[PDB]
RNA sequence: UAGCUAGUAGGUGGGGUAACGGCUCACCUAGGCGACGAUCCCUAGCUGGUCUGAGAGGAUGACCAGCCACACUGGAACUGA
RNA sequence: CCCGCAGAAGAAGCACCGGCUAACUCCGUGCCAGCAGCCGCGGUAAUACGGAGGGUGCAAGCGUUAAUCGGAAUUACUGGGCGUAAAGCGCACGCAGGCGGUUUGUUAAGUCAGAUGUGAAAUCCCCGGGCUCAACCUGGGAACUGCAUCUGAUACUGGCAA
């Protein structure tokens, strides 16, 4: 059993990397509403298989460039 | 430190007997205790509420001779306490060494105990204390040390601490000068006139 | 009012300026005595009210009441000043303090000697 | 038996043709310490008779509150014109903490302990009377327990 | 537009005891009707009825003692603008342990005693007086 | 290296030490790894005085923790009157 | 202060580091960030804590302790764990 | 720290007293001199300006100034409002966003329960102990409202399916 999130794949533009979206639903500090938050990460996926809109388990990693740390684990629900 | 100036004063002032006096004499004989004090004692102004709040406070400072900041740390400490915040309060001035060596009658009054405390009177448990405002504990023993056994004014309050009515909360012996601090007192025990509530919201403002 | 706002935009705290500026949030500061004159006072009351302005130490000339009866102050003369403003005296904010650097205590006072720099007769 | 106090005189004018007619208002409240409480107010040309009136109308009036071992049963909220007030069944030994007017209608009433504040406008009419609704509207744990049909140990 | 119908309820059985009204009918549903005998156990209500099958409408009877309504206050807490969620130590006494205080909890709808007896929390939906 | 040394605590005229487990180059009273006793030099009688965690203290020094004299001679009172 | 960014975003290969990495270079791709506030401007050492407050909060970071930065100003490396 | 010597011997001041706010009279002065945190006071009987007597409050300190919070529910999350007191866009359409009638199934994200790791020490609080007491020092606990992981619950909210 590792860590890891899911999220939706905002971008796959770049080559061997993609942008996934973990938005997260936390409890604002005062208020006491309930907001939506999202944490944009540049994951790396070897064969670019991932496509825009669709959902990916990831986990972290050794840095394997400037902003990538994250590497994908499997494809879930990748309709379009 | 101490107040210096005429006790018989601030009796008049306040209204009441504070027993600052040995009480050989009547304290009508001895001042006009009706009137206040001053050109214009013979006026009697109405007082508000923060006034007679007020006035609770310096009765019971001016009984005790305790000073404002020692006054406020003894409530700080009482609010503190678990249980009543006045009753603590009070049981706590009560646990004042000076009080409790008039109580037992080592002192016509409560600045002769404290006179003879300052000037090395008084053992607790066989030690030499020093401080007026030390708390006395329950089942301590306070003796007279065999250099002021001699004292006749030491002889003549305990005659007027048996004239005086005798506490039930400690158990003196004349003989041997020395009494043991059964335990608290009680809200009972204590003087009736004295209110707390006053004292409380005053210092709860 | 509503949360959903709030969490927009929340509630921007007040800020309040002081009213002595010139001091810096020091409690007195030094000057040198540009002028020394008397004023007539706001409309309900009557008098000649003798005040200084003062050159301080940080650049700012500002205005001060000299309070107590008669003062040794004249141009030239440093002075050490304090917050607390007159009310009907336009645009004096200060008081001088009695008692400090080239500023003698007031005559022949018996009472308040503490708060006019009056030393203790014997 | 019924201890009474007087809260507040005010002086009032008239304004009539020849000049101003001056006259004095009296806010009182009386109670028997053991639960009663009623509020008085009056007017007359002088105070004596003022206040006189007010406490007639003070003693007549009056209202049960239920008290619990000298203190209140539950927090309890009271409004009326403007003052709207907040009070508290504090712990015993606290003593009474509160504003003025809620201070006199409180210790009249026989409530030693309580914690209350007043927030809105304080104008002492206003807040004793809300003070006043605000004790009427708190009920006991026997009259909870009858009007829901339970016993006080279901209610606890 | 309709948004939450467990406090159109609680407005139904206020407005309902202010207008000295027999019974209030609504729209049923399966919360509402945990709600409605959450309500009768504590004897804030007389009784609770659902009839219908299609749309079925659930009708409460309301209480009266001495021509007062015993549902003194009734007021939601949580709502869809602000979710109210308390641990089982943080429960709240209504009215000093004399009200209750309905909260939706793992094992289903009832009063904040009984949770706090069970030992866990849950959403805190309305407090009666 | 990590040693087993006193840190100076208390007012004027009165020391109490706290034995503790520190990198040797941290400030006397700074930085610590872990509190494993206390020294009174001045308690009275009627008091123990002295409180050394002993199984702590032999893991340390079997990971290689170095001991300073006054704490050696602590280990060696307690051991004895024990 | 509404647009900012070309080693900039990613890839392949060499080089470099004690270590991963645009850390550096050559080539390839045209990306990356940003209204959940990027960029720019002003102010500021951070925390355990301190003061106040019924509480929630508000103000604050002296002394003690942990971390970071600096050593006349601006650069640079050498020795060395 | 203890013992001895002598002798009340060497040791009290500051602010305030019109209301807020505990504490009043006389004399001097006359919209002057002046006071003042606010309201205000002073033009010839000033409890508000100066002096005196008396008193009140603190006390080896007492006042003034500066600064922060409180009172201030006067930035309102707890905990406010918007017909006339400040406050509903001139009116509509509508993207992002916020919210979502009713039933069943499923998931377990929010939510709840338990456990584990951590949340440095000091500080705060509780029960004690040592300085003649106190400040101060100190033992043990509690607390550090948090975060992470694992195991459960499925009423509500969310996702998916009908
Ligand atoms: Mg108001
Ligand atoms: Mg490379
Ligand atoms: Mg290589
Ligand atoms: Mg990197
Ligand atoms: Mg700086
Ligand atoms: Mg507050
Ligand atoms: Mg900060
Ligand atoms: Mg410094
Ligand atoms: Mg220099
Ligand atoms: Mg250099
Ligand atoms: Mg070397
Ligand atoms: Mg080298
Ligand atoms: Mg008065
Ligand atoms: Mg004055
Ligand atoms: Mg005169
Ligand atoms: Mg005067
Ligand atoms: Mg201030
Ligand atoms: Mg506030
Ligand atoms: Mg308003
Ligand atoms: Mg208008
Ligand atoms: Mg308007
Ligand atoms: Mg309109
Ligand atoms: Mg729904
Ligand atoms: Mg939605
Ligand atoms: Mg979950
Ligand atoms: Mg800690
Ligand atoms: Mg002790
Ligand atoms: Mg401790
Ligand atoms: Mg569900
Ligand atoms: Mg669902």
């Amino acid at each position: 059993k590792i860590r890891t999130l899911q999220g939706r794949v905002v971008s796959d533009k770049m080559e061997k990397s993609i942008v996934v979206a973990i938005e997260r639903f936390v409890k604002h500090p005062i208020y006491g509403k309930f907001i939506k938050r999202t944490t944009k990460l540049h994951v790396h996926d070897e064969n670019n298989e991932c496509g825009i809109g669709d959902v990916v388990e990831i986990r972290e990693c050794r840095p394997l460039s400037k902003t990538k740390s994250w590497t994908l684990v499997r494809v879930v629900e990748k309709a379009v | 430190a101490r107040y210096l100036g005429p006790k018989l004063k601030l009796s008049r002032r306040e209204g009441t007997d504070l027993f600052l006096k040995s009480g050989v004499r009547a304290i009508d004989t001895k001042c006009k205790i009706e009137q206040a004090p001053g050109q214009h004692g013979a006026r009697k102004p109405r007082l508000s509420d923060y006034g007679v709040q007020l006035r609770e406070k310096q009765k019971v400072r001016r009984i005790y001779g305790v000073l404002e900041r020692q006054f406020r740390n003894y409530y700080k400490e009482a609010a503190r306490l678990k249980g009543n915040t006045g009753e603590n309060l009070l049981a706590l001035l009560e646990g004042r060494l000076d009080n409790v060596v008039y109580r037992m009658g080592f002192g016509a009054t409560r600045a002769e105990a404290r006179q003879l405390v300052s000037h090395k009177a008084i053992m607790v448990n066989g030690r030499v204390v020093n401080i007026a405002s030390y708390q006395v504990s329950p089942n301590d023993v306070v003796s007279i040390r065999e250099k002021a056994k001699k004292q006749s004014r030491v002889k003549a309050a305990l005659e007027l601490a048996e004239q005086r009515e005798k506490p039930t909360w400690l158990e003196v012996d004349a003989g041997k000068m020395e009494g043991t601090f059964k335990r608290k007192p009680e809200r009972s025990d204590l003087s009736a006139d004295i209110n707390e509530h006053l004292i409380v919201e005053l210092y709860s403002k | 009012a509503t949360v959903n706002q709030l969490v927009r935009k929340p509630r921007a705290r007040k800020v309040a300026k002081s009213n002595v500026p010139a001091l810096e949030a020091c409690p007195q500061k030094r000057g040198v005595c540009t002028r020394v004159y008397t004023t007539t006072p706001k409309k309900p009351n009557s008098a000649l009210r003798k005040v200084c302005r003062v050159r301080l130490t940080n650049g700012f000339e500002v205005t001060s009441y000299i309070g107590g009866e008669g003062h040794n102050l004249q141009e030239h003369s440093v002075i050490l000043i304090r917050g607390g403003r007159v009310k009907d005296l336009p645009g004096v904010r200060y008081h001088t303090v009695r008692g400090a650097l080239d500023c003698s205590g007031v005559k022949d006072r018996k009472q308040a000697r503490s708060k006019y720099g009056v030393k203790r007769p014997k | 038996e019924l201890q009474e106090k007087l809260i507040a005189v005010n002086r009032v004018s008239k304004t009539v043709k020849g000049g101003r007619i001056f006259s004095f208002t009296a806010l009182t409240v009386v109670g028997d310490g053991n639960g009663r409480v009623g509020f008085g107010y009056g007017k007359a040309r002088e105070v004596p008779a003022a206040i006189q009136k007010a406490m007639e109308k003070a003693r007549r009036n009056m209202i049960n509150v239920a008290l619990n071992n000298g203190t209140l049963q539950h927090p309890v909220k009271g409004v009326h014109t403007g003052s709207r007030v907040f009070m508290q069944p504090a712990s015993e030994g606290t003593g009474i903490i509160a504003g003025g007017a809620m201070r006199a209608v409180l210790e009249v009433a026989g409530v030693h302990n309580v914690l209350a504040k007043a927030y809105g406008s304080t104008n002492p009419i206003n807040v004793v009377r809300a003070t006043i609704d605000g004790l009427e509207n708190m009920n006991s744990p026997e009259m909870v327990a009858a009007k829901r049909g339970k016993s006080v140990e279901e209610i606890l | 537009s309709m948004q939450d119908p467990i406090a159109d309820m609680l407005t139904r059985i206020r407005n309902g005891q202010a207008a000295n009204k027999a019974a209030v009918t609504m729209p049923s549903s399966k919360l509402k009707v945990a709600i409605a005998n959450v309500l009768k156990e504590e004897g804030f209500i007389e009784d609770f009825k659902v009839e219908g099958d299609t749309k079925p409408e659930l009708e409460l009877t309301l209480k009266y003692f001495q021509g007062k309504a015993v549902v003194e206050s009734i007021q939601r807490v949580s709502r869809p603008g602000l979710r109210i969620y308390k641990r089982k130590d943080e429960l709240p006494k209504v009215m000093a342990g004399l009200g209750i205080a309905v909260v939706s909890t793992s094992k289903g709808v009832m009063t904040d005693r009984a949770a706090r007896q069970a030992g866990l929390g849950g959403e805190i939906i309305c407090y009666v007086a | 290296m990590v040693t087993i040394r006193l840190a100076r605590h208390g007012a004027k005229k009165r020391p109490f030490y706290q034995v503790v487990v520190a990198d040797s180059r941290n400030a006397r009273n700074g930085r610590f790894i872990e509190r494993v006793g206390f020294f009174n030099p001045i308690a009275s009688e009627k008091e123990e005085g002295t409180r050394l965690d002993l199984d702590r203290i032999a893991h340390w020094v079997g990971q290689g923790a170095t001991i300073s004299d006054r704490v050696a001679a602590l280990i060696k009172e307690v051991n004895k009157a024990a």
